């Protein structure tokens, strides 16, 4: 995840396709609020072990702000 | 240390500076050899010290060290003994009694100390210190020659309660030792059970049962009445009379020993039960107090008397029946498994087993189980029970799914037992209409499943049970009989081992091949015994142990073609080398084999030892490949050679076993190895890893696997687990163990979260359950907690076994859904 | 007063205790105080493996007590008011 579109949401998660499919979940942290660009960037570890960077970096952009919750809250409390 | 001690004794003030540093050095262990000097010293300063407390911890730890290892107190005791009869104060005579009580119980098998030990015993036994008198009796029931009962029997009349029951210990003591008892303590004994203080009283009523016990037959005669009675029947009656004590340590003491008793006669026994030899109603008052554990007393005293008498288990039946009324747990846990001891010899009335029925609704696992094998083990007069009995079973049936195995087994031995009684209930559980073809039920229902088990069981004894089924009945019985040969009987209507042996000798002969041809030859091998793994189960432990440790060689040898692939090393490129994977792949697998299975001998311990020296070599190889660093590559060859060295020097005894090894020929160079430059020392390291010969794997009589299977959480079917965010959510986690010998300290529960982080989780022993031998249960929750997710994402769980440090996965991972909802 | 002012902004409070303790002493208080204060809304959570045992065991020990809470047994009433704190849901023990 790289914010202001810088590297706050490194994880890896190596899964095996079974029928040439792979499917896994991610969980993304976003305390700091702001305009965050996430990238997913596919890795094919091939049978020997060597690991070879084919799949797109496809990225998509997630604008994250914080609830009305939160912001009343903090704003009550702070006025 | 010994002139360390001098000396600070010496220099420290006598009342508190000197105790404060004895209680220092009473902490710290000392070691056999120097006992000899520390105790003379601290007999010195026993000697110059006039203060009573410093001399009694002085006295208290000169006892504590004559328990250190195997050193020998003989010559320590001579002036233990003097400075004991020079002693003027009450506590450090008791202290100093207790050092010759240690002195004395280390060095059992010399005679001559023990009576020097007991004769000073009874010189002191007048004091008038109680606690003197306490460590005198305890002296002589410890020691004694096997008169010292005349001795310990004169204090049974001493005007201090403790010393009455430190004699009647000391005696007990000593019978327990060996020693065959007078008869004439049981008179002694009889009148302290009317002490006025409960110790004596329960000393006593021990005392009278090892006394009747030692001489049942014995006659002794009534005082009043001229009626000759025996010992044991009159023992019987005094205890039985002490079951009414006020106190209910003695009321336990008495249940639990007129449980042990067993030689009394048949209508002693039967007095205890009716209404109205003051025996009379013992039992039952004994059955119903307020406490529970005089009453758990009772119970376990009823199974014994009963297993010793059917006569007298059909009188309990009712009586113990009723107690399953009783809202205690373990009360109620107790009843049941000595009502299922006692099955054998009894069978259940009509209105006992209505009683039972009636209070059958348990709710807890543990209650719930103990039910089941008592139902297993019962016996049953009534078919009315077999139906009500059924009933309660099938509403547990639709209640507890878990309970579905444990119910289905049940029912099976339910039905071996009384076809007879099944053979009514029969039609009446098919609900076969006497003139329609009725519906065929459904095949899935795990109650209709219990049915047709409890009616075929039944059915293996009952030829007119084949005539009343229907025809689906007959065609569920056809499934039933292939899918759960277990549970249902039949109704009347080595290659491996050699495989392996030779696939083994295969790979060992052909070591001569060429890379390509053995490294395809141990793939073969491999492959074939993973394959011959999952077919057998008792030589998957074999099969696996053995391909991991041929796939540790083919990792190794492969890693090796690499390296003949690999040229000079500022050329070397990462990404297309996989020898380092290889040296960790090796050494997890290493780990693998010592700790992921059972029955592996030293034997085995050299050859995966070796497998992982050879791995830390191709390791340190590896990494001077590409290191251009020289300090970094001095220390990493060191540590390798410090690793050889401690290899040689722990299985010192075993290198004759691996000639032309990579260790054997390494150990003959040693020294130039030590001496070589670190370049020079990867070189040839090189060259004898690539020449070293592979090493036979001596295969265990014995081993299996270490298997885990999680069965709680099972497949994510299940809704997603709610209202979590910031808080917490327990989890339940049953798995079945196999072939772990010490999972507490081994094995761990991971969880992962869907985020890097993950949880290490080392669960306590009370967890763990062992049920079967090599077979364990573990039973725990496991609490997860983060925050708020938008989508119910899912948690993986996973067991780990842990091996010291670091750790190794040994079971298959499950998921599950958590939405942590805020509010 | 203090977790009061809290409150009344929003926030929360944490009172690290045992079972048993000072914690029936400042719990009437509190009962008292919340009435006057306009904060009946806001719970009263006391987690605990031992919260209800603690609850019914400072119940049960009515003779325990002095005269002046002691003399609540000779008419039908439970001496402690955190039993009312229960029953109007204003006290919550898990």
């Amino acid at each position: 995840s790289t914010l202001q579109s810088n590297m706050t949401n490194e994880m890896e998660q190596r899964v095996e396709p079974h029928n040439d499919y792979f499917s896994t979940q991610f969980l993304l942290n976003f305390a700091i609020l702001g305009t965050h660009n996430i990238t997913v960037e596919s890795s094919v570890k091939d049978a020997n072990g060597i690991v070879w960077k084919t799949g797109p970096r496809t990225t998509i952009f997630v604008k994250s702000l914080e609830d009305p919750y939160s912001q009343q809250i903090r704003l009550q409390q702070q006025q | 240390k010994s002139a360390a001690l001098h000396i600070d004794l010496c220099k420290a003030t006598s009342p508190a500076d000197a105790l404060q540093y004895l209680l220092q050095f009473a902490r710290k262990p000392v070691e056999a050899e120097s006992v000899e000097g520390v105790v003379r010293i601290l007999l010195e300063h026993y000697y110059k010290e006039n203060d009573p407390s410093v001399r009694l911890k002085i006295a208290s730890l000169l006892g504590l060290l004559s328990k250190t290892a195997g050193f020998s107190p003989d010559c320590i005791m001579d002036d233990a003994i003097n400075i004991l009869q020079n002693e003027k104060s009450h506590q450090v005579l008791a202290q100093l009694l207790d050092t010759l009580l240690a002195i004395g119980t280390k060095l059992p098998e010399n005679q001559a100390i023990q009576m020097r030990l007991v004769d000073v015993a009874c010189k002191h036994l007048t004091d008038t210190s109680h606690g003197v008198r306490n460590k005198c009796l305890q002296l002589l029931g410890n020691l004694g020659s096997l008169d010292v009962q005349k001795i310990i029997g004169d204090y049974f009349s001493d005007q201090d309660p403790r010393v009455r029951t430190a004699a009647i210990k000391a005696m007990l003591q000593l019978h327990e030792r060996g020693l065959k008892l007078h008869q004439t303590i049981y008179n002694q004994a009889c009148k302290l059970l009317s002490d006025d203080y409960e110790q004596v009283r329960s000393a006593a009523v021990q005392l009278i049962w090892v006394v009747s016990q030692l001489y049942p037959e014995s006659i002794v005669p009534i005082p009043s009445s001229n009626e000759e009675i025996r010992l044991v029947d009159d023992a019987f009656g005094k205890i039985c009379h002490m079951v009414s004590d006020g106190s209910w340590v003695v009321r336990v003491q008495a249940a639990k020993l007129l449980g042990s008793m067993e030689q009394v006669s048949s209508h002693f026994l039967e007095q205890t039960l009716d209404k109205k030899s003051g025996a009379c109603g013992a039992f039952v008052h004994g059955l119903e107090d307020e406490m529970y554990e005089v009453r758990i007393a009772a119970v376990e005293a009823l199974c014994m008397l009963a297993q010793s008498s059917p006569s007298f288990a059909e009188k309990c039946l009712d009586f113990l029946v009723d107690m399953f009324n009783d809202e205690i747990e373990e009360v109620r846990l107790q009843s049941i498994h000595t009502m299922r001891k006692i099955s054998n010899n009894i069978t259940l009335r009509e209105d006992q087993l209505d009683t039972v029925l009636a209070v059958l609704e348990d709710s807890s696992r543990d209650i719930r189980e103990a039910l089941h094998e008592l139902l297993c083990c019962t016996n049953v007069s009534t078919k009315e029970g077999i139906h009500l009995a059924l009933v309660e079973l099938l509403k547990n049936l639709t209640k507890y799914p878990t309970d579905r195995d444990s119910i289905w087994k049940c029912l099976k031995f339910l039905g071996s037992r009384h076809p007879t009684l099944v053979l009514p209930l029969v039609p009446e559980l098919l609900s076969t209409h006497p003139f329609f073809d009725t519906a065929e039920p459904d095949m899935d229902d795990p109650a209709y499943i219990a049915v047709l088990v409890l009616i075929f069981n039944a059915a293996k004894t009952c030829p007119t049970m084949p005539a009343l089924f229907s025809d689906h009945t007959f065609r569920h019985y056809a499934y039933l009989r292939d899918s759960l040969s277990h549970l249902v009987p039949a109704l009347r209507l080595d290659p491996s081992q050699q495989f392996l042996q030779q696939s083994l000798e295969r790979v060992y002969s052909l070591q001569h091949l060429d890379p390509q041809g053995a490294q395809e030859l141990l793939e073969f091998t491999i492959r074939d015994l993973q394959r011959l793994g999952e077919l057998q189960s008792e030589l998957a432990g074999v099969a696996d142990f053995s391909a991991t440790y041929l796939r540790c060689q083919l990792l190794l040898i492969k890693a090796l073609q690499e390296k003949l692939w690999n040229v000079a090393a500022p050329l070397y490129l990462k990404q297309s080398d996989l020898a380092s994977a290889a040296a960790k792949q090796i050494m997890e697998e290493t780990y693998k084999m010592e700790f992921m299975y059972s029955g592996v001998e030293n034997k085995q311990v050299v050859i995966i030892h070796h497998m992982r020296l050879q791995a830390k070599a191709l390791q340190l190889i590896v990494t001077a490949r590409t290191t251009r660093g020289l300090d970094p590559l001095f220390g990493m060859c060191e540590k390798f050679l410090q690793e050889v060295d401690f290899f040689q020097r722990y299985f010192i005894a075993d290198l004759p076993h691996l000639q032309d090894s990579f260790v054997d020929k390494l150990l003959d160079l040693m020294p130039r190895l030590m001496t070589s430059k670190p370049a020079e020392v990867v070189k040839i390291l090189q060259t004898m890893l690539r020449q070293s010969a592979f090493l036979h794997l001596p295969l265990p009589e014995q081993i299996h696997k270490a298997s885990a299977t999680i069965i709680e959480p099972a497949g994510e079917s299940d809704n997603p687990l709610r209202f979590t965010s910031g808080l917490v959510v327990a989890l339940d986690v049953d798995a079945t163990l196999e072939h772990v010998q010490d999972p507490q300290n081994t094995v761990k529960v991971q969880v992962l979260y869907p985020d890097g982080q993950a949880q290490m989780i080392h669960p306590k022993p009370a967890d763990f359950r062992n049920p079967g031998p090599g077979r364990h249960r573990l039973i725990t929750q496991v609490y997860l907690s983060h925050t708020a997710w938008t989508e119910a994402c899912q948690v993986e769980v996973r067991l780990l076994l842990a091996y010291n440090e670091g750790t190794i996965p040994f079971s298959k991972p499950v998921k599950v859904y958590i939405m942590p909802k805020p509010a | 007063s203090n977790l009061a002012l809290t409150v009344r902004n929003g926030g929360n409070v944490l009172v690290p205790c045992y079972p048993s303790g000072v914690i029936y002493d400042l719990l009437e208080c509190l009962y008292q105080y919340i009435d006057s204060a306009g904060l009946s809304s806001v719970p009263l959570y006391f987690i605990s493996p031992v919260a209800n045992s603690s609850l019914e065991f400072s119940q049960i020990f009515a003779e325990w007590l002095c005269h002046n809470k002691q003399s609540k047994v000779y008419l039908p009433e439970p001496p402690f008011p955190h039993a009312e704190l229960i029953q109007t849901n204003k006290l919550k023990h898990y």
